[PDB]
């Protein structure tokens, strides 16, 4: 049952196509080609073109097509080739589908899931690796899910697809097939808006999501060699945040840092930090610091190494908080 | 030096978009060969609705000035392109209206009192009754076009023999979503009717500054779908264009773009300085003689189908129905933060669950 | 000129103690209890 | 002379059109009509259709236009009728002009200023009052400014038009004509990125921007009747933040709250709480609380009154912080 | 029931868009009237550049599979559509290229070692030399079209007798930006030339599923501007089309849309695309014979203006230069995070000043 994250993704899509006749998969090059990273491979040939198809090149169009289909009872699962391209579909996502239930007082709803890869570390061209989770996180009516392991990916996508409200599912490029993990075959779900402890610690709480989780765990092993026991928490849903799990952990360690790949003035670290300060203020022993990238535009491929935060920056920031 | 036939090219496309008309400004039939098939009782019903809709506009303006209605966009002068177009649809057809297309959804099933709540800004006004196939008016110009291609592709997939119809204005044809919408409908060969109401102005911008194209109907060419330009003050013509477009769609032949040439007798909206924004008034009198009610009136009287006694009846009926709808809008209870939160999701996420208890209490005493 | 954060601040105010009098062994936290005792 | 905010904006545009032949004003109905709220009244008649003109109805095109113009040496001052329509132009603003200097290693730059009204409390139809400055605040390479007074409005616009990098000038709909204020005739500038103290206080710091400054001042006058001295600081630039002024003020009072009109999950309040916490947490006597609207879509017109944060909300929260 | 002449509309309209051709497959002149005024020396320079661009394409692919280069979009097969179009321009003209149009900006003045830096992902690759009017390749499909209308409007306001030229693909014609651009350009009557390179594919998707329009050139009718379809494998026809467009534009007559019918013999991009999964192998041999280098070579050899001796001299000069560009890109100093901060703004705001200090220390160890 060893699978890479892209395989768990495909398997979760295969399952939902079987159980729910209303599910449809579409976007640019997702039919006969199977996608840029082969996420939808083999699906069209098994479920038919009437359920898995290519569309004209136009994100704004794909988003407007998804809303309409939902009004006719279908459960759409469109794809934006890269999340850097979400600026073209901003109105359909935030000005439309996220507000349909509220706008119609519950008469209509959008059982829609938007799949899209992001993240850096594999040297892609301009606007492909951007981290824009913070934009959609500010629109009420949406749920933003970001998995970090093959196991979390399959179960979250199924819950996402089953959700009767819009959900944005971001898949990190560097985690697609970089590692393997045990994934049970068959349907199973993981609640949306629920975080999980990836490593139990006692000295400090390290909160992260996406590819930063790996770096955090990487950093936790090094720190163990120095007597500092770190607790690593993976959010897995960046909106809503699992306040109880976050707080529960901080009111035990009394210290913490938040880790993200995005620019400091971007991302979601600011909201987690704000929330911690308002609820666990009486348990803190040190200020809650963030580990983020510089406030410049996402770097030209060649400069990813020196720009992207890695486990060494998490080692350093963790020591600052401990030596406070 | 070599010269490309660019001048001839623009002339040949123009020849392909002549203005379609059945009734001239006098009520005379100038196109027998295309006269639609309508019984005596359907023509009377088409007139009653147009007169009724004209009365609605006058009261809506009055009520808005009295502060009894909120946002409102005048429809007077556009009854043919609005009412006669909706008259060609069936109960199962889906309507995706614009901010100015409130009449259409009223006739398709949306209770009149709920249209006043929409104006005032009340969620109950948007809660469309089940089975009535419509969306609340769309404010973002162009969004309703890409959305209709979706509803349409949907009907095609369920096998249902219905159509998705949507409306936009001349200014709207400039938006990229307008283009993506009709092109997407064409690529999928979906049953969609796209209507563009050309009343010559986008707020204060004349259509001649919107594009250097001579007809808005020729824009259908970039999508590869049939385009038709019709007289927007001609009831029978707009009825025939949509009907032909309906048949074509339900037979799986694809979408059609319809440009109507109408005009507005009142302000852009009633929101700000709009009621006092510059109006030509030399241009108003001219289009005043072209009034849809005027010519259709003479068309029916010549056939002994309309008396000045039925007109008064419909006018008193619309005035009374309007008075009780505005009354019923007053009786609907005020809204609370809890009502607006309960309709954000099916299952409330933690942040809203917590926020629900805070406003619950701040409500009860 | 008084460094303590932040529950130390609320804990001293709840016990009727002025944080300025105490000598923070480490900006207090458990040495406020030592103040109340002596 | 005594001026309203809309009059201060008008005079600043005139000062700039006259001092620099490269400046151009354009957008939907900004010409002969003079704009929806008369902001550009009389400019086209004075400077000609070559400097002040109208365009087809398409936000995306207005944004692209501004980019090309600036590649040709001009200094564009484009206009979006209402900021709720920015979704339509997100790519040009954030995916293009804010990255051009960076993308060309300095070779080209974008001396552009976008003007746009926003804000609630005036009963407008859907998507006209939303507060989305949180979105633009997340893109490196932009500066977002939001005046609250006529004086600040004139000085900032002039400063925004002269800057050689992209600036978004948000003008609150409710503040356009709510009060007059003495405003010096002629040119003068207010630095971008500098907050200022509206009311001096010693017991609690109230941080606000836009139309919330007024509400905060009304709460401050109420808090005074009970002996509570509140200091009201107006940000006036939400990106970048004037850290030095904010932190310097909170360290003096020890207590602070942040106020925004935008929903809790949006706005820039979280960023403010985060910077405060990591720089002066050792001075905080209580947690920095937030006053914000429910995390729902912007309300239907009739419920604005019970949904938008007013001075009473500010008072209740301010007390909560004093009695923590 | 009454019927509208829809089928005749779609036919007549596309009749106005026949393929413009000068040189056929065997290199014979089939259109003497439109023959351009080019000297024997200009003809040899057009060939030298096409042979050179083909060699650059083969060398790029090779250096990419060696890791020497990064992102790369093959251009083999589109030499005429790209090089002969550029030949019709002058130094003052402004080019807004897309990701595959790196050849055009090279010939327009960008040092070849900088193109390779653009591929690797280094900011110095994008620092265009002053006086060379180009933008770095645009990655977001559509964006260069709405930016071209601005540039064009800019050149017009200053009174310059120059044009803005921009390129995109068949898939790019479906974007909302594609339509707003040529529509804005038309409404303002600005000197912009919009070139569409129809290589029959958008990554793996065939153009037949993008739209139902008979041709892509007809999409200009939506904006009301003239459009021309030409043989993209015909260098003498691309040059003439762009020549007539440039002249019309500098004479203040507006923009023009040019659709070239070409083909790409190579992968969509060098990332991992494999053509055998979506297009016939026998379909790659149908366009193999329509190679622009082959026909132009025969045309010249028929006038005694080309020998294999001159061709190998160009092949040599090409390899030699490619080799030098590659060594120059390697000698370029590595990129630093302080270098990325310094080019963000003219005057650094507070948050970047802090970070600048923070990263200035981390870079000194
Ligand atoms: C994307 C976008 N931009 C701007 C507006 C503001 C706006 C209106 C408000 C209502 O949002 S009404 C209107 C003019 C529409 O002109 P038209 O297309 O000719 O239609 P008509 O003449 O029937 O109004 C605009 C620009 C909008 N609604 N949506
Ligand atoms: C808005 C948007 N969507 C998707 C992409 C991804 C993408 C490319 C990468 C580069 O981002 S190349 C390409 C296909 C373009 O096909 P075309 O227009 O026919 O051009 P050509 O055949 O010359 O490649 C897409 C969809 C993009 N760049 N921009
Ligand atoms: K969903
Ligand atoms: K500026
Ligand atoms: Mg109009
Ligand atoms: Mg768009
Ligand atoms: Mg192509």
């Amino acid at each position: 049952a060893q699978m890479t994250m892209v395989q768990a993704i495909t398997d979760a899509l295969r399952i939902e196509l079987k159980n729910d006749p209303n599910v449809l998969i579409f976007g640019e090059d997702v039919g006969v080609n199977g996608g840029v990273f082969r996420a939808t491979e083999g699906l069209q040939a098994e479920f038919g073109e009437d359920r898995v198809f290519d569309t004209p090149l136009a994100e704004s169009g794909i988003g407007g097509l998804a809303i309409g289909l939902a009004l006719q009872g279908f459960r759409p699962v469109p794809e934006i080739q890269f999340f850097g391209f979400v600026y073209e579909v901003m109105d359909s996502i935030c000005g439309q589908m996220a507000r349909i239930r509220y706008r119609t007082g519950g008469r209509y709803h959008m059982p829609i899931t938007i799949r899209s890869p992001f993240g850096g570390g594999v040297h892609t061209p301009e606007l492909h690796s951007d981290s824009l989770e913070g934009l959609v996180a500010q629109q009420p009516g949406l749920k933003v899910v970001i998995p970090s392991t093959p196991y979390d990916a399959k179960g979250l996508l199924i819950s996402a697809i089953r959700d009767n409200d819009p959900v944005i599912f971001l898949e990190h490029l560097k985690l697609y097939r970089s590692f393997r993990q045990e994934v049970p075959e068959g349907e199973y779900t993981i609640p949306i808006g629920k975080a999980d402890i990836k490593r139990e610690g006692k000295d400090i709480t390290i909160i992260a999501y996406g590819a930063m989780v790996h770096e955090s765990l990487k950093a936790a092993a090094e720190l163990e060699k120095e007597g500092i026991s770190a607790e690593v928490v993976d959010l897995r849903t960046v909106q809503p945040l699992d306040i109880e799990t976050i707080i529960g952990s901080v009111e035990k360690t009394g210290r913490a840092i938040v880790v993200q790949e995005a620019q400091r003035q971007a991302g979601i670290a600011a909201n987690v930090v704000a929330e911690i300060n308002e609820r666990a203020i009486l348990s803190l022993e040190a200020p809650v610091l963030r580990v983020a990238a510089p406030d410049t535009v996402y770097p030209f491929a060649q400069a990813e190494s020196v720009w992207l935060p890695n486990f060494k920056d998490v080692i350093e920031t963790a020591k600052k908080v401990m030596n406070f | 030096t070599f010269q490309f036939p660019f001048a001839e090219q623009l002339e040949k496309v123009a020849e392909q978009f002549p203005t379609f008309q059945i009734l001239n400004e006098e009520g005379e039939v100038v196109n027998e060969e295309a006269m639609p098939e309508l019984s005596d009782e359907q023509l009377k019903e088409l007139m009653r609705r147009m007169v009724y809709t004209r009365i609605l506009d006058q009261r809506s303006i009055s009520l808005n000035r009295q502060g009894r209605l909120g946002f409102y966009a005048p429809t007077a002068g556009q009854e043919a392109s609005q009412i006669a177009s909706h008259f060609a649809l069936e109960k199962e057809d889906f309507i995706l209206p614009g901010y100015r297309d409130v009449p259409q959804i009223i006739w398709h099933g949306l209770p009149l009192y709920q249209a006043f709540l929409f104006s005032r800004g009340h969620f109950h006004g948007n809660q469309i009754p089940e089975g009535v196939n419509v969306l609340p008016p769309q404010i973002i110009i162009g969004a309703q076009y890409i959305q209709a291609a979706g509803v349409a592709l949907g009907l095609k997939m369920r096998g249902k023999k219905a159509v998705a119809i949507t409306y936009t204005g001349d200014g709207g044809t400039s938006q990229g979503d307008f283009y993506e919408g009709i092109n997407f409908a064409g690529a999928f060969k979906a049953p969609a009717i796209f209507v563009v109401q050309n009343n010559r102005f986008a707020i204060s911008t004349p259509v001649e500054k919107q594009t250097v194209a001579k007809t808005l109907a020729q824009k259908a060419v970039a999508a590869g779908i049939p385009g038709i330009q019709v007289d927007g003050m001609d009831p029978l013509a707009v009825y025939a264009a949509v009907k032909a477009a309906r048949e074509r769609a339900i037979n799986g032949e694809g979408p059609t773009l319809i440009e109507t040439l109408c005009f507005r007798y009142g302000p852009h909206t009633m929101s700000g300085d709009d009621p006092t924004r510059y109006r030509s008034k030399e241009l108003e009198n001219e289009w005043a003689k072209k009034d849809p009610l005027v010519r259709f009136r003479k068309f029916l009287e010549a056939k002994g189908l309309w008396s000045e006694e039925e007109e008064n009846n419909v006018i008193e009926q619309a005035k009374e129905e309007i008075k009780e709808a505005i009354k019923k809008a007053d009786e609907t209870p005020k809204q609370k933060v809890t009502d607006l939160i309960s309709i954000m999701f099916e299952e409330l996420p933690f942040n809203l669950k917590e926020q629900y208890e805070i406003y619950k209490e701040k409500e009860s005493k | 000129r008084v460094i303590a954060m932040p529950s130390v601040r609320k804990y001293a105010r709840e016990k009727g103690v002025d944080i300025r009098l105490v000598q923070g062994t480490g900006k207090n936290g458990r040495v406020l209890k030592e103040d109340i005792d002596a």
